[PDB]
């Protein structure tokens, strides 16, 4: 989520924020600071953990050729999930 | 050796005056020769075989607007490559640029036998393989 | 396309030549703006098999210049063949 | 080989010969381009200004440098007098916007890095 | 000699309307220009040949439009032109000896490549 | 006055006894592919990217292993031998991730390079890849194992530049896997070299991940101050800022390794 | 030149859109410098016609490429990406009619006594002097020489097509102009051979360490991966070596004087444009002329100053 | 052919270019040091500085040779050579539809000879030349900048002098006219290492040191 | 082959110099001039009215830059920097780091849009279809400082653009 910096200044998705002393918040004065409020850290967090019965699961970010490049993702640790390194979707056995 | 009616000259070159090099840009600058070391990340020696001359890095601060690197140094980014380290002293001495120069860094032979990892009494003998 | 009968003679005429046949405005003649897929075929190497790139590699195939003469009764000869002259058009010679 | 084939001059005289010609030239040059470019410049102002062009180069003892620094300077004077350059060209080489950059090492030191 | 051509087509390049003999008496000049370079001269041997070679063909062809084939030069006051120029081209070689052995060896990786 | 003659593509060069094909190779200027191979290290061969070709020999050879005889031709760049590099780079791309993108080794890897340089240029592996689960062996090196080609090269460092005999293969087959079996730290002063000998981006620098790619890095060539050895190390520089420190070799002080202070 | 360094050959699919492409972009060349000078002598209307023609011509371009001038389409290794549905389709409606606006730009033009008396003996360069001089294009063939390098020194697959080379007499503007008009109808003559003759198949060299592989084997295969990557962050290495390739641009033999040492990026590379040469000749062809011929005489010359200054 | 992915090599022009460097060679020993012939078939002729005007006018007014048109002539700037700078010279015969490219070297005081008496385009090449290298050409009938700003000082196109050089240009409302200033960028030119450590071509391999 | 444009004599005869001197005295080539433009009068003009009719484009046009997400929401992005590698201009500024989820995502993702050359090589190097050239073409500002755009000012030119820009890259994505 979009927070606010005790400034009133609001903190973007890369956790930034000018202090209170900084000279370059006059940029945004009779302005407004750009920020995008969909975080997708916060996205991909709310998404489901699929649990698929095998131990090695294949990922390519949904839409074939439109995804990314296809990876295989292993699902023996029963205490991690087994999440795609390009999309973030997560993994697991089911029920262990 | 030829019909060009050859002047004696003085075995000083200096071009520093033709170049247009501003001078603040030849006495203060302090070039590097050097065969540049291999990338530790890689095993491929073939980036490790001319000569490379670099000048010495000055200030990079940060732009106001977008925070990204600045320069005033024209210099920064400007890197010849030499055959042999003679080569760069002498471009670098025409020129009228301060150098320290290095020897190449080669490495030494080196005994490899495939039949140590099993030795009967010495400790190149490996546990596992 | 809109114009009426009279105007079409009228630029006809002046124009000299019927000029409703090669409209320069496009209309329904025109391709549709919507498409189907493509389905685009593969190259000559798309192959499972006799297809090592050693085969087929043509920047290894270069070489370095061959020097043909280096300092460290034969006829004369020309770099080529004479150019053969050109022939006139038979569409047509004289525009 | 040995020795070198000269741009012009065979000796050093000869290039100082040149040189002094360029020199004339030059002077004589400075007024008119004062006038015509209707500089906020003396006369004295732009003919110290050639004077001092030339002495940065009084260092150099090869012939045909000198040889090249005569054809550089005889390129400029016909960008002069050609009027070629503009006001803001022959403006140049007196460096106003420029603010005085220190020399000595206290303030070097003071205001960065660069020796 | 068959129909005299209004025209060359090229600009500049007039309709000669003697060509055998133009061509009779380039071809001699140039032989004669020759006979002045040494014998052992490359340029003398080959030239000699090629310059003898089309003087037979201008003396065993009359019509021009079949001379102009057989020559392969293009038109035949192109041929001509050629002539001129081999002409002036041996007058000149005649001063600058290329027969002579190399003037200097370059340095020593003076054409190395990649270096 | 006990050196044999052999030939590299004809080339006539003088060695010691013992010399292996790849060093003879080397000593011409010409660099056999290789991924297990490290002179620092014992010799594997077990990578077979060295394969060359001996002429009127048949069967090629591990160059990395095998010592030359007096009176070899080595034809490192016959048909055959280029076969040889391109059946062996293909497997080890069989089961190989496709991370380039997400992978730091990306633009410095030695697995692109050389499939570049000596493999193919397509795939015609239509089945699923294999893999493993990461190991942690630490807050130094990032495991990502599934890029693991195992050319055992942390192995052999770890038990004979290291000392320690943590790093090992469980399992055999296409399922053996290069770990320490068990949950444990791989501590060490000199932990953090096996992330430059790693060919690939199996082991990765943990502090330097994600955050530049090879080809924008300055290097600044300078010495370690961490210790009075003085190690001559290389300092990666991006937009006015250090990014990572790297050994540079010197073989009378540090070889090409530093320590992980000095890292 | 590039293709010619790597020793590598772009498929023929590739080399006939290349040549459709080459002779669209001639008519819009040949469009943009008769209209011009034309504009410049004080003959505005045909600027407008035409500029229509062009505007469609633009619209070719972007939907081959998504951008109107600078296609960045062509490459070494073959195009960018294929031909849409539907492209020949409208390529071949527009040149269908384009000759009735070469027709409507020479009813203004080609007969005036006006427009003659501005073009007619002005500029004269004789044909020795032309070549000398450095000229190359419709400079050299308005003086009557027979020369034309998609027809001597063929490139791509213009050897299998059938065209005619406009050829002057009097090597003045009006000749030149004459070349020009001639030339645009050539190229629609061109244009439709491609429209037919296109064939089928790949549009890129298939070797992936020189063109990229598609998108969806990327995707998929470990070598396209490493391929993609490799080419869009170092390049391909070109072997050590230095060429000189030319073709017959619109405006004259455009070149370039390519090095390569063998890395991912040339060592030097020396743009050869004919503008350079013809400008430079603008001295001798305005002699005894007046103020407004050289306007003419620049006109004919067509300059572009990107290719003069680079 | 059923190699479609590689260029095709042709051996008839190969062997014609052979025969005409080896000819060229022989008609003008004092000034060929070394002749040519590339994979993709291009004749060079590498000749002695002194050799320029006597070659080019060989290669002009010969009757096989007719190299009639200069295509180009340009420099090439080596640094690690003591003549750094390559001048190339690029000719076509339309009369054998053949070219050949004449190369030669100088280094910064050493003047090239004008060619504008062989070939009048060489008017403006020269100019460029001494203009982004730096290269003077003796008896040039009017030898001056071409492409740079009015008194720039500098060649840019030499090795060694910055990609953005040394001087910006404003307009400064102090003094009412555009002004100099030394350069400085918001955003420094990053420069990429590129080069792979693996070496991609062996027939070029240069031997040991 | 070849052909001549202007090797044509004419004709000596009465009636082609009677032609020729009534073509000179009563002016009949400068009528067929005015005929011409009176028959360009007299058709429809090629005018489209713009802002309310626009100029055709194809799904491939290369307009405003955006960064894409997957369905889920989460970006594309994964700072593999090959955009800024390929970048001509060198108008990609990319920074990344570890994600505190641990992804790997960027931290700095500039365009400087008036450095950019609008090429569309970015969107090519790019492996995930994240960085794209939209459709968008109408993004004229002001002042110098908005074209110098930010990662927040491309995600939200994501969030803005995307219905449209995934529309097009279904359309073109087969040729790709
Ligand atoms: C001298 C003038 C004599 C009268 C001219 C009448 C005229 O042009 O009528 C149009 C009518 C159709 O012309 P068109 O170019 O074939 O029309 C194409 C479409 O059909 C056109 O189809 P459309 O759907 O566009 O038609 C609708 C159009 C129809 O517009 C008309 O009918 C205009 C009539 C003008 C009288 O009306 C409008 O668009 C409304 C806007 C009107 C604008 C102003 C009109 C003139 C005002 C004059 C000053 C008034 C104070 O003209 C003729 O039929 C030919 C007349 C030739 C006369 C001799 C040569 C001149
Ligand atoms: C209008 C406002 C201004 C606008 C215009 C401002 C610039 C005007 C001048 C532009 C040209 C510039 O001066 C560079 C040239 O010409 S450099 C000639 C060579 N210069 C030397 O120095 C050679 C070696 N020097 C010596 O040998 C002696 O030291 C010396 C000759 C100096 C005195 O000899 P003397 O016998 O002691
Ligand atoms: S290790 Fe090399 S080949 Fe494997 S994913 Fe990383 S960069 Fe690509
Ligand atoms: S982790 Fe790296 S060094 Fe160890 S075996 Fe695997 S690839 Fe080799
Ligand atoms: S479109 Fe081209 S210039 Fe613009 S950001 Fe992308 S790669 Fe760079
Ligand atoms: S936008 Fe695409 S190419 Fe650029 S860094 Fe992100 S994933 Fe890589
Ligand atoms: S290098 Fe010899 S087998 Fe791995
Ligand atoms: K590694
Ligand atoms: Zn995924």
């Amino acid at each position: 989520g979009v927070r606010t910096s005790p400034t009133g200044e609001k903190v973007t998705h890369t956790g930034q924020a000018y202090d209170d002393g900084d000279y370059r918040r006059v940029r945004f004065s009779d302005r407004q600071k750009e920020v995008n409020e969909n975080f997708a850290i916060d996205l991909i967090a709310e998404q489901p953990v699929s649990e698929v019965g095998s131990r090695v699961i294949s990922c390519d970010g949904g839409g074939g050729a439109l995804g990314h490049p296809r990876v295989y993702i292993n699902l023996d640790k029963e205490t991690k999930t087994g999440t795609c390194g390009y999309c973030g979707l997560q993994f697991r056995q089911p029920h262990h | 050796t030829q019909d060009t009616q050859l002047i004696a000259v003085d075995e000083k070159l200096d071009i520093t005056t033709l170049t247009g090099v501003p001078e603040e840009h030849i006495k203060t600058r302090k070039v590097r020769i050097f065969v540049p070391a291999r990338n530790n990340m890689q095993s491929g020696v073939n980036n490790t075989k001319k000569w490379k001359m670099e000048f010495d890095t000055r200030e990079r601060w940060e732009n106001p607007l977008m925070g990204w690197s600045s320069t005033a140094d024209p210099l920064s980014n400007l890197v010849l490559t030499f055959s042999t380290k003679e080569d760069a002293v002498a471009f670098a001495e025409k020129n009228g640029w301060s150098f320290d120069v290095e020897e190449r860094k080669v490495p030494k032979p080196k005994s490899k036998s495939y039949g140590a990892n099993f030795s009967w009494n010495k400790r190149t003998r490996v546990s596992t393989k | 396309a809109s114009a009426t009968r009279v105007i079409q003679l009228l630029r006809n005429w002046a124009s000299g030549r019927d000029l409703q046949a090669k409209l320069q405005l496009r209309y329904q003649e025109i391709s549709k703006r919507t498409q189907p897929p493509p389905k685009l075929p593969v190259g000559p190497s798309h192959k499972l098999s006799n297809n090592y790139y050693c085969t087929r590699d043509g920047r290894r195939e270069a070489m370095p210049p061959s020097i043909v003469m280096s300092s460290q009764e034969k006829k004369a000869v020309t770099p080529a063949p004479p150019i053969k002259r050109w022939e006139l058009s038979k569409d047509q010679p004289y525009l | 080989g040995t020795s070198v084939k000269p741009i012009f001059s065979r000796d050093m005289n000869e290039a100082k010969r040149r040189v002094r010609e360029l020199y004339r030239a030059w002077y004589r040059e400075v007024p008119n381009t004062v006038h015509l470019f209707q500089l906020d410049i003396s006369v004295k102002q732009g003919r110290d200004k050639v004077r001092e062009m030339f002495m940065k180069n009084a260092h150099v003892t090869d012939p045909r440098v000198v040889d090249l620094l005569v054809i550089k300077g005889k390129m400029e004077l016909e960008e002069t007098i050609n009027v070629w350059k503009q006001r803001t060209h022959i403006m140049r080489f007196f460096h106003e916007t420029e603010a005085p950059r220190p020399t000595d090492f206290l303030s070097k030191f003071y205001v960065g890095h660069d020796p | 000699a068959g129909l005299l051509k209004k025209t060359t087509g090229l600009v500049g390049l007039a309709v000669c309307e003697t060509p055998h003999e133009r061509l009779k008496i380039l071809y001699t000049k140039i032989l004669d220009v020759l006979g002045q370079i040494p014998k052992n001269a490359a340029y003398r041997k080959y030239t000699e040949q090629i310059t003898n070679e089309k003087l037979g063909m201008v003396k065993a062809e009359p019509d021009v439009k079949k001379l102009e084939e057989q020559l392969q030069g293009g038109q035949i006051e192109e041929v001509i032109l050629q002539a001129e120029n081999e002409l002036s081209l041996a007058r000149k070689m005649l001063r600058w000896k290329p027969w002579e052995p190399l003037v200097e060896e370059p340095p020593a990786n003076q054409w190395k490549w990649p270096i | 006055s006990n050196l044999i003659e052999v030939f590299v593509d004809g080339q006539s060069v003088m060695v010691e006894p013992g010399t292996t094909v790849l060093q003879a190779c080397e000593k011409v200027g010409m660099q056999i592919p290789r991924f297990c191979y490290h002179e620092r290290l014992s010799v594997a061969g077990n990578c077979r990217m060295c394969l060359v070709e001996i002429e009127k020999a048949p069967k090629v050879v591990a160059a990395c292993a095998m010592p030359v005889m007096k009176g070899w031709n080595i034809l490192t760049n016959s048909e055959k031998s280029k076969k040889a590099r391109e059946g062996v780079m293909e497997f080890l791309l069989a089961n190989h991730p496709l991370d380039c993108p997400i992978c730091d080794q990306g633009g410095e890897c030695d697995l692109q390079d050389q499939s570049m340089m000596f493999g193919s240029d397509r795939s015609r592996f239509l089945e699923g890849k294999r893999a493993v689960e990461d190991k942690n062996i630490g807050p130094l090196v990032k495991t990502i194992m599934t890029r693991c080609i195992q050319c055992t090269r942390c192995i052999r460092f770890a038990s004979e530049i290291a000392g320690v005999d943590d790093l090992g293969t469980t399992g055999r087959g296409n399922d053996m896997q290069v770990g320490t079996y068990i949950e444990k730290m791989f501590m060490s002063e000199l932990s953090g070299n096996i992330i430059d000998i790693c060919p690939v981006g199996a082991l990765t620098s943990k502090p330097y991940a994600f955050t530049a790619r090879p080809w924008e890095t300055r290097k600044t060539e300078s010495i370690d101050v961490m210790d009075a050895v003085g190690s001559n190390i290389v300092v990666s520089t991006r937009t006015g800022e250090v990014m990572r420190i790297l050994p540079r070799m010197h073989e009378d002080i540090n070889e090409e390794w530093i320590s992980d202070k000095t890292r | 030149a590039v293709e010619k360094l790597l020793n590598i050959q772009p498929p023929p699919r590739a080399q006939w859109i290349r040549v459709l492409f080459g002779e669209i972009t001639r008519l819009l060349n040949h469009i943009m410098a008769v209209t011009t000078h034309a504009l410049d002598i004080g003959a505005m209307t045909p600027f407008f016609w035409m500029f229509e023609e062009r505007e469609k011509m633009f619209e070719f371009y972007e939907r081959v490429s998504g951008a109107r001038m600078h296609a960045a389409y062509i490459r070494p290794g073959g195009v960018h990406q294929d031909l849409p549905l539907g492209l020949l389709d409208d390529i071949y409606e527009f040149s269908k009619n384009f000759s009735f606006r070469i027709d409507e730009l020479e009813e203004m033009l080609t007969n005036n006594r006006i427009w003659r008396n501005r073009t007619v003996d002005i500029g004269v360069v004789t044909a020795e002097d032309a070549l000398n001089y450095g000229f190359s294009g419709v400079m050299l063939r308005g003086s009557g020489i027979q020369w034309d390098l998609r027809k001597t020194q063929p490139y791509d697959v213009y050897d299998q097509v059938e065209f005619d080379v406009p050829i002057g007499s009097r090597g003045d503007c009006y000749d030149r102009y004459l070349c020009r008009v001639e030339e645009m109808r050539q190229s629609l003559r061109i244009i439709s051979q491609c429209l037919n003759k296109m064939p089928p198949g790949e549009i890129k060299v298939d070797d992936a360490k020189v063109s990229p592989p598609k998108r969806a084997e990327m995707k998929t295969s470990m070598e396209s991966l490493i391929h993609h990557f490799k080419l869009y962050t170092e390049g391909y290495q070109v072997p050590p070596g230095a060429t000189y390739t030319a073709i017959e641009a619109p405006k004259g033999e455009f070149g370039v004087y390519l090095v390569s040492d063998g890395s991912s990026r040339p060592y030097r590379c020396k743009i050869k444009a004919p503008g350079f040469a013809h400008l430079a000749g603008l001295d001798k062809m305005s002699k005894g002329h007046m103020l407004a011929d050289v306007v003419a005489i620049i006109g004919t010359q067509d300059i572009v100053f990107g290719e003069v200054d680079r | 052919d059923t190699r479609p992915t590689i260029r095709p090599r042709n051996d008839v022009v190969h062997k014609q270019l052979s025969a005409f460097g080896q000819y060229v060679a022989e008609i003008l020993p004092k000034y060929v040091q070394q002749v040519q012939v590339s994979c993709f078939n291009e004749l060079e002729i590498f000749i002695h500085p002194d050799g320029v005007i006597p070659v080019l006018t060989f290669l002009r007014d010969h009757t096989n040779a007719q190299f009639k048109s200069l295509a180009d002539l340009t420099a090439v700037d080596v640094p690690t050579r003591q003549n750094r700078f390559e001048i190339v010279y690029n000719l076509l015969s339309l009369r054998f539809n053949s070219r050949i490219r004449v190369k030669t070297y100088t280094d910064e005081l050493t003047p090239i000879e004008s060619s504008v008496t062989v070939y009048k385009a060489a008017n403006w090449y020269e100019r460029e030349i001494w203009d982004m290298f730096g290269v003077f050409f003796a008896n040039h009938p009017d030898l001056r900048r071409i492409l740079t700003d009015y008194g720039f000082e500098g060649h840019p196109f030499r090795k060694d002098f910055p990609l953005s050089g040394y001087v910006e240009l404003r307009y400064d409302d102090e003094v009412k006219r555009v002004v100099a200033e030394p350069v400085e960028l918001a955003q420094e030119f990053r420069k990429f290492d590129l080069n792979s450590p693996w070496e991609a071509f062996p027939a070029y391999r240069q031997p040991p040191e | 082959t070849y052909k001549f444009v202007n090797m044509r004599e004419p004709s000596m005869d009465m009636k082609s110099v009677t032609d020729r001197a009534a073509q000179t005295l009563l002016w009949t080539e400068l009528v067929r001039g005015l005929g011409m433009t009176l028959s360009y009068l007299f058709r429809e003009p090629a005018t489209i009215n713009y802002p309310f009719e626009k100029g055709p484009l194809s799904p491939r046009f290369r307009g405003e830059h955006a960064l894409r997400r997957y369905p889920s929401g989460e970006e594309r992005c994964i700072a593999c920097k090959l955009c800024e590698a390929v970048c001509p201009a060198q108008a990609i500024t990319i920074e990344a780091e570890p994600r505190a989820d641990g992804s790997r995502r960027t931290t700095r993702y500039d365009i400087d849009m008036t450095k950019c050359i609008y090429c569309g090589f970015c969107q090519e190097a790019c492996p995930v279809d994240a960085i794209v050239e939209g459709p968008n073409f109408e993004f004229s500002t002001e002042t110098h400082e908005e074209l110098l755009y930010n990662k927040e000012k491309l995600l939200n030119n994501g969030d803005k653009w995307e219905a449209e820009i995934a529309a097009n890259i279904q359309a073109d994505y087969l040729y790709r």
